[PDB]
């Protein structure tokens, strides 16, 4: 449907801007506040401005101006290896290691395997179109998540005389873990309200 | 007052003295010098009927309506036209400049000036000449003065720089020996929260002219004092400005994009290949006729933490390349590291005379020195694998502890080979292999420019000696450190004497009192040294006293 | 039309303050508002949360594995605590919160839903003799 | 503290569970020392502020001085410290108790 | 450089009293003056109030280290 | 049997037999369940 598709793509782009801002990347304030009317004005919602190639954004990190990320929206319902290599050549052209791929409904199992293959040289993450229609971190159940830096983790373990094996765990396929793009070995500081202490800060090791 | 035809205490004096009529005079004064409004002229006798002084009324309404002055200038700051704003501000400025001499009306003038980016020159001059005014004025006037007055900008930076060098000297010589904390511990941001850089950014605002004046100050300071710390402060100021998002300075400084890596590269204390490629691109972007920035870049590379970053990157590069069977020449990344380090080390040579050409490298560094480091390391791992392999008979052969002396020749004839060998020594101290340590400890005694005896390596070695805290149990090892290496430059260089003395401060309990007293007598100040060494000697005597009771 | 697996949706206003919409007025007072809430009979949470004019903040489910696959382990911890509190305090019986917190932390300590049944607990890493004392002695002993 | 509690308790439920029953201890103090509430009291308000501060220091769940342990300590006793400051505020001490 | 609580725990009190009562029952020397006391438990509790029990509690932290507390050092709650 | 060995260790943390941290403080506050009791927060409900 041509009518609701810009609304869908607008909310997806809103979620992605909120995500990249939460990942530390430099997102202009209006991008996080773009209205649907502003989104339509920015560029027919289908066959005049659906272009999933055109919606692809490039953002830069605030801790490093050369650490950048691509968000790619493929225009096919199932993405194949040739599209993966197209985005790989794009990354090689701009020399951007990290990338994000949206997925309309599904992804080819071979393309999963290729994504796993090129992981060390190129960190590409896939995301279903359905998942990004809401920013899950806004949900009341989801507490505040923060990605700790390495020196912070060492100070934590030194303070509590802990080994990382002894911390609580969190799967790397967790929706919040995927949201923040954390990998195995990262530590997430979870801040949540508590009815007996006021606040409670716990930690979770990624697995 | 009389600038605007207002009667003051002088008028009151001439109307009071030589007047046989005080009563009608004071009465007509109090009537014709009251408040101008008809409701008050009814209420003032009633107001005053209760014994209530008019003082309280006058003071209260004066404070309230002066607060309204401050509020209205704050509101007109960004209201409507700038022309209307600055016209009314100039009018009120000329009105209250008559009353700037007063203590209660000077804040009105200062608030008006604070909302003015540029001002008539006579008011700026009188603010400067009268020290009460300038000490009572905020920096908004002072930026404008400094934009045409380099003298006082120098006068203001000078004490901040003095305390910065005092703090740098204290931190480089702070008596605490630990692998954890040292002078190179703090992050770039932690060193950038200093009052000096924040005050200097405020004092520059967003004016390029004051930045260029700060630049020339930093050039003069680093050159004439031969002290790299000002260079670091320059970089800090630049990166501080990037935190303020002053595109007026980010988009004009070409070394700002260089500072992108250099901050990201010092906070890791390691140059990855991506940021190496960034620095390569920045160097390749330097065109002809604008090569002065290379000098600035060398100054930007003359930062001690940048030197630490580059040296540790080179040392770890050579440490990891042995497993790849790759020679130092066979590492274009390492060639780029050596290029940048050479461009950085000659920075004072680029400020002393304006040298915009790249310094040249050594071939034997590539083929003899660094392959000799890698010689020692691969023999090290060979005897390690042999120890981990069983069936070693009685009287095993020790690690070859002979020293090739061309290595030491390059240490004592090449500052780059010197400093990278120093950071290699610090790294193996972190690895704490006694065999290679005492193998290379000879020859470090004679080294280039006393860099082995400079503040940097001595502070880092003393920090790393915490890992070797118990290794002082051997008198042979203690003599190798003290009688072998440390005490050669102790009596002739103040920093070496101080560093050996603080080493004794930390390591007094982990040595027999005979050797402790021996090193104490060997570390007597020469009769002309600074207060530091004699205070450390008093602490040494106190510690030696306290050891006999435990 | 509609979303599959959702065979019946009841619409109602809450008569309990915990489900009412508590807002803070301009004077700082708590005001409870009657708002339409829809209680379903199936579960498909991602679709409903994506749906237009559905509050994607407070919309929740009583199915735990849905919360796990959709939101995450910490949202699972909270929702499990809330469900345990609901089933315990339905009959007006109070249990100290720290016991519920300890149970929900134990279940969600390993970053995944560790069921109290033999599958989840014996799957989780413990000593052989402890898993033996739990249940399934011989096969645990054979694997050990 | 009020804003923090509004964040923590969006439902506005004042009923909470805490170690020390402050109102009952205040009542016990009133009866032990025969505090006549009809007369002006000799308790300085600044003594109330200083005393509650030092007491808040004296109640330690997590001991340590680094930022991590201090933050954990302040988080562990956040709610009880809010309740203590609200209950032993100098206004209520001078008026009610 | 101790981090454990300065208060004797309930379990510490229980084990200390049981152990010391067993010692006193085994003709151990008594570290407090007793009058008309025959049951070892009453004598042990008298020593505990007197803080004269000669026992050191070794509390094991969950990292393989420990802290040794003289019973007189702990606060008898 | 799920929560057999979970215990308050001497560093005030709640850990299982595997020495893995379950809670950094018991009940998120470190307080036992006997001495606590019901009270009211006076500053929550009242208007500005």
């Amino acid at each position: 449907d041509d009518e609701e598709e810009t609304y869908r793509l607008w909310k997806i782009r809103k979620t992605i801007m909120q995500l990249c801002h939460d990942r530390g990347y430099l997102v202009t304030q209006d991008e996080l506040d773009q209205t649907l009317e502003e989104f339509k004005a920015q560029f027919k919602p289908s066959e005049g401005r659906p272009r999933r190639t055109d919606l692809t954004v490039l953002v830069a990190h605030n801790d490093d101006p050369t650490d950048q990320m691509f968000v790619f929206f493929p225009e096919e319902p199932k993405v194949g290896i040739k599209t993966i290599k197209v985005y790989c050549q794009r990354m090689q052209e701009e020399n951007i290691t990290r990338a994000l791929i949206v997925v309309q409904q599904g992804m080819t199992p071979s393309a999963k395997q290729s994504l796993v293959d090129m992981a060390p040289k190129y960190i590409l993450e896939q995301f279903l179109q359905q998942e990004l229609l809401i920013n899950i971190t806004e949900h009341e159940l989801v507490p505040e998540h923060v990605v700790m830096t390495k020196e912070e983790v060492t100070e934590l373990l030194a303070r509590y005389k802990l080994r990382e094996n002894q911390l609580p765990r969190i799967q790397a396929g967790d929706p919040v873990a995927r949201y923040f793009g954390i990998k195995r070995g990262q530590v997430v500081k979870i801040i949540r309200p508590s009815e007996t202490a006021g606040r409670y800060i716990t930690y979770r090791l990624v697995q | 007052l009389q600038d605007l035809g207002v009667a003051n205490g002088e008028d009151l004096k001439e109307t009071l003295t030589n007047c046989t009529e005080p009563l009608k005079a004071i009465e007509q004064f109090q009537t014709e010098n009251g408040v101008l409004l008809p409701s008050l002229q009814s209420a003032l006798p009633f107001l005053d009927l209760h014994g209530t002084p008019r003082l309280e009324f006058h003071q209260s309404v004066f404070d309230e309506l002066r607060d309204k002055l401050l509020e209205r200038v704050s509101a007109i700051a960004s209201e409507g036209k700038a022309e209307e704003r600055y016209k009314k501000l100039e009018d009120l400025l000329e009105k209250s400049f008559s009353l700037v001499k007063m203590p209660s009306l000077q804040p009105v003038v200062m608030c008006v000036m604070k909302h003015l980016p540029k001002v008539p020159e006579k008011k700026l001059k009188l603010v400067m000449a009268d020290k009460e005014l300038y000490r009572a004025c905020a920096v908004e006037v002072k930026r404008q003065i400094w934009q045409d007055n380099q003298a006082l900008f120098g006068d203001e930076v000078s004490p901040l720089l003095k305390q910065y060098i005092l703090e740098k000297e204290s931190a480089l010589f702070s008596t605490e020996l630990s692998v954890l904390h040292n002078f190179f511990s703090p992050s770039p941001k932690t060193r950038r929260q200093g009052e000096v850089v924040q005050r200097l950014t405020r004092m520059v605002g967003k004016n390029v002219k004051l930045y260029d004046m700060v630049l020339q100050f930093l050039r003069t300071l680093f050159l004439r004092t031969r002290n790299v710390h000002y260079c670091t402060l320059r970089a800090e100021l630049l990166m501080s400005l990037h935190d303020l998002d002053v595109g007026e300075i980010c988009t004009v400084d070409p070394c700002h994009k260089f500072t992108w890596c250099l901050d990201a590269c010092i906070r890791e204390r390691f140059v990855d290949s991506k940021r190496a490629r960034e620095l390569q691109g920045f160097l390749d972007g330097v065109k002809k006729g604008q090569e002065q920035v290379l000098g600035d870049l060398s100054m930007i590379l003359c930062d001690p933490f940048a030197i630490n970053t580059l040296a540790l990157s080179t040392v770890r590069h050579l440490q990891e390349l042995v497993g790849q069977e790759t020679l130092p020449r066979d590492s274009p990344d390492l060639l780029l590291l050596l290029r940048l380090l050479a461009l950085g080390q000659g920075a004072w040579d680029m400020i002393d005379s304006q040298v915009f050409k790249e310094p040249k490298m050594e071939v034997e560094l590539i083929t003899r020195f660094l392959p000799m480091l890698m010689s020692f390391l691969v023999d090290d791992y060979t005897f390690n694998v042999d120890q981990k392999l069983p069936a070693e008979e009685k009287a095993p052969v020790s690690y070859p502890n002979t020293l090739p002396e061309s290595f030491t020749k390059f240490l004592q004839e090449q500052r780059m080979a010197c400093e990278v060998g120093l950071y290699y020594v610090l790294h193996i101290t972190k690895q704490r292999n006694k065999n290679a340590l005492l193998r290379l400890l000879p020859g470090l005694v004679e080294t280039f420019g006393d860099l082995a005896f400079g503040d940097i390596f001595l502070h880092l070695l003393t920090g790393n000696l915490a890992l070797l805290a118990d290794e002082f149990a051997l008198e042979d090892f203690c003599s190798s450190l003290f009688d072998g290496f440390f005490l050669t430059a102790s009596p002739r260089k103040e920093n070496v004497h101080r560093h050996a003395l603080r080493l004794l401060i930390h390591l007094h309990p982990r040595v027999a009192p005979s050797k402790l007293e021996a090193l104490q007598k060997a570390l007597e100040p020469t009769g002309q040294s600074g207060e530091a060494v004699k205070e450390l000697y008093s602490q040494l005597g106190e510690k030696l006293e306290q050891l006999d009771h435990r | 039309q509609g979303i599959e697996q959702i065979s019946k949706v009841y619409m109602h206003l809450p008569q309990t303050d915990n489900k009412k919409k508590i807002i803070i007025t301009e004077d700082g007072e708590f005001k409870a508002l009657q708002e339409w809430i829809l209680e379903t009979d199936g579960v498909s949470l991602m679709r409903v949360l994506s749906e237009k004019d559905v509050d994607p903040v407070r919309t929740t489910s009583n199915d735990i594995v849905e919360i796990f696959t959709v939101l995450g382990i910490e949202a699972v911890r909270k929702a499990l605590e809330r469900e345990l509190y609901h089933v315990i305090s339905f009959d007006g019986s109070y249990v100290n919160y720290r016991h519920l917190a300890l149970l929900c932390d134990t279940m969600t300590c390993r970053g995944h839903l560790m069921a109290i049944t033999r599958h989840g607990v014996n799957r989780q890493d413990t000593g052989p003799l402890m898993k033996c004392s739990f249940e399934e002695t011989v096969d645990v002993l054979m694997e050990a | 503290d009020r804003e923090v509690l509004r964040v923590i308790f969006p439902t506005g439920d004042s009923k909470v569970v805490l170690p020390c029953n402050l109102l009952r201890m205040i009542w016990n103090a009133q009866k032990i020392f025969h505090i006549n509430p009809r007369l002006p009291s000799d308790l300085h308000p600044i003594k109330v502020v200083e005393g509650v501060k030092e007491l808040s220091k004296k109640l330690v769940i997590v001991n340590g001085d680094d930022p991590l342990s201090r933050q954990a300590q302040e988080n562990a006793t956040l709610l009880f410290n809010i309740h203590l400051r609200s209950t032993l505020c100098s206004r209520r001490m001078a008026e009610e108790f | 450089k101790r981090i454990t609580t300065p208060y004797m725990t309930k379990y510490e009190r229980a084990r200390v009293l049981g152990t010391r009562a067993l010692q006193i029952a085994m003709c151990a020397p008594v570290m407090v003056e007793l009058e008309g006391e025959t049951d070892p438990l009453l004598i042990a509790m008298k020593e505990l109030k007197a803080r004269k029990i000669p026992i050191i509690i070794r509390r094991y932290l969950p990292d393989g280290s420990y802290e040794d507390w003289g019973v007189d050092e702990l606060i008898i709650s | 049997k799920s929560m057999e060995s979970v215990m308050v260790k001497y560093d005030a943390t709640v850990r299982n037999s595997i020495n893995q941290v379950v809670q950094l403080r018991y009940g998120e506050d470190g307080l036992a369940g006997e001495s606590v009791e019901f009270q009211n927060l006076a500053t929550l409900k009242p208007s500005n």
